[PDB]
């Protein structure tokens, strides 16, 4: 059944977004941590 | 099941 | 009975249309993250510039 197949491909990509999303969120948090450190600097 | 984004619009942490 | 078999085909169709437009939601979501992220990079560049002087 062809609808059965593309349901699996939809769910596959859906899993690839998910892991990609985890990586991106770590990256966003890293930039925010860097900004925090920079704003802390000066300041003083 | 399928998983969608935590919101429709991007919300920063 | 055969009710279970029919319901499953509805259910399976439900899932695909839910999964398809979920990935479409991902695209929009991620596009907005890119915008936010390039903003943060511009902000870092100005903070680094400011902490150098």
């Amino acid at each position: 059944h062809e609808m059965e197949i593309q349901l699996k491909d939809a769910l596959e990509k859906n899993q690839q977004w998910l892991v990609y999303d985890q990586q991106r969120e770590v990256y966003v948090k890293g930039l925010l941590a860097k900004i925090f450190e920079l704003e802390k600097k000066t300041e003083t | 099941l399928a998983v969608g984004p935590p919101s429709l619009n991007y919300i920063p942490p």
